[PDB]
């Protein structure tokens, strides 16, 4: 671990001292020491790395994006400076990117991350990290290049494999992603044991018919990523009551269900009207959930925020729902019409979060053909009647009627969730 | 991308600060 150019060995005694103050928690004192050792040796890398590290720690205790922001500069400044050992160079700059990501300036992170591949082109671990920078801003095709290059040279990088498998699954290369996900998981390299790759491998094997897919859901549970082999959401609050099927009473939203079940024809009529006259507002499902068929959706609220244009189109419905913040405010849920046509089979899948239940309201239900399965039980809609399930559980749908099928979906906060918890949780 | 009915994005929440 090379951390002193020679000139930093010269002045080690003073450097040791400052860091002393910091490993004993006197982070204001420590920062100021390093500040004066840095004004006193403006070229000392370790002094500068000293200021930057205490600026980190201060920013953790102060829980302050600004303290942090100013340390990201100082980490940069260390690598701007001459005769910087390579260890301090990499660590300083890696620190910078991994923090920039924290604060969410990914554009920024990536540039530090590509600076870092230029500086060390023989580091597969740093390519790997850059590939991650690409995924976090959605740039899948560059992520795919990084990992293909890594794997060309270290073909067993456990970490490039789950990530490569992640990326091909995302492109619906379901057949090909499996061996990468599987191999990448068994590798045990550091980074493989994420529930994300567990979730996605078992899904891939399901969509190709592989019965082994539930041996891996038991596993991902038994490593502790999934609540259960049936319930594999990953954005959760540990605690919440977990059943696939609820009753209006069980949820304590008995009023919402009522304002829905008694005003169901209007809800329908407004969505039929949009179908007949504003069909553009209905949008194709774009999350790769369909084996086959047509399924479009007209969304009125998303992440607890209302869509004004959409609500010009079902306007009495948006007024009637504004009465209920348990759903209009679910920043982890949607409210939307969902029209599904014959020939349709929706792959088994899970939502992202346990933090929400999902109400369906029958609006136009054809008399045969429309199954939904959530775990062990199978159920059907009734017009003017509401169903409730925990979409964090595994659900699958078929539409094999002779005409279209329309329902209203209304997401509510998981009812055991307390007010401050609805204020805090990240929106999804 | 958002994760609305599924979990196909690499991160579904975009944290950005404390
Ligand atoms: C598309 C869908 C299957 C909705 C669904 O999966 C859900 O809300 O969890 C439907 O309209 O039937
Ligand atoms: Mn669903």
């Amino acid at each position: 671990p090379k951390l002193l150019n020679k000139f930093d060995k010269t002045i080690k005694a003073e450097l040791d001292a400052a860091e002393k103050l910091r490993k004993r928690g006197k982070i204001e004192e420590a920062v100021n020491a390093f500040k004066e050792l840095v004004r006193k040796y403006p070229q000392s890398p370790r002094a500068r790395y000293g200021k930057a590290q205490c600026e980190d720690d201060l920013a953790e205790k102060r829980r302050s994006n600004e303290v942090l922001r100013g340390a990201i500069e100082t980490y940069q400044e260390v690598a701007s400076l001459p005769d910087v050992p390579a260890d301090l160079l990499k660590l300083s700059l890696k620190r910078r990117s991994d923090r920039q990501q924290f604060l969410g300036h990914m554009r920024g992170s990536l540039l530090t991350l590509q600076r870092l591949v230029q500086l060390f082109p023989n580091d597969t671990s740093l390519k790997n990290d850059l590939g991650v920078g690409y995924l976090l801003i959605g740039d899948n095709d560059n992520a795919k290049k990084v990992y293909e290059e890594v794997l060309s040279v270290t073909p067993n990088d456990g970490f490039a494999k789950v990530h490569y498998g992640f990326i091909l699954k995302a492109q619906n290369k379901i057949a090909e992603s499996i061996p990468y996900l599987k191999e990448g998981i068994e590798s045990g390299d550091p980074g493989t044991d994420d529930g994300r790759f567990y979730f996605h491998l078992g899904d891939a094997m399901q969509r190709v018919g592989n019965k082994e897919a539930y041996k891996w859901y038991e596993l991902g549970h038994k490593r502790g990523h999934f609540a259960s082999v049936w319930q594999r959401s990953l954005y959760n609050v540990n605690g919440l009551k977990a059943q696939p099927w609820w009753t209006p009473k069980e949820t304590g939203y008995t009023e919402l269900v009522k304002s829905l079940e008694r005003n169901w024809k209007l809800i329908r009529d407004e969505g039929l009207a949009v179908m007949d006259k504003a069909k553009g507002l209905f949008l194709p499902e774009d999350e790769n959930l369909r084996e086959k068929g047509d399924w479009s959706q007209f969304t009125l609220w998303q992440q607890g925020r209302r869509n004004e244009n959409a609500c010009k189109g079902a306007p009495k419905t948006c007024t009637l729902l504004e009465k209920f913040p348990e759903t209009t405010g679910c920043r982890r849920g949607q409210i939307k019409y969902s029209i599904m046509h014959p020939g349709t089979h929706v792959w088994p899948h899970t939502g992202p979060t346990n933090c929400r239940l999902r109400m369906h309201l029958g609006l136009v239900i054809p008399k045969e053909g429309c199954k939904i399965r959530c775990a062990n039980e199978t159920k059907t809609w009734e017009e003017g009647k509401v169903l409730i399930f925990d979409d964090s559980f595994e659900h699958e749908v078929w539409q094999d009627a002779s005409s279209f099928r329309l329902i209203f979906i209304v997401d509510v906060w998981h009812p055991e969730l307390t007010p401050q918890q609805r204020r805090s949780l990240p929106a999804i | 991308g958002k994760c609305k009915d599924g979990l196909g994005e690499y991160t579904c929440t975009s944290l950005e600060g404390f």
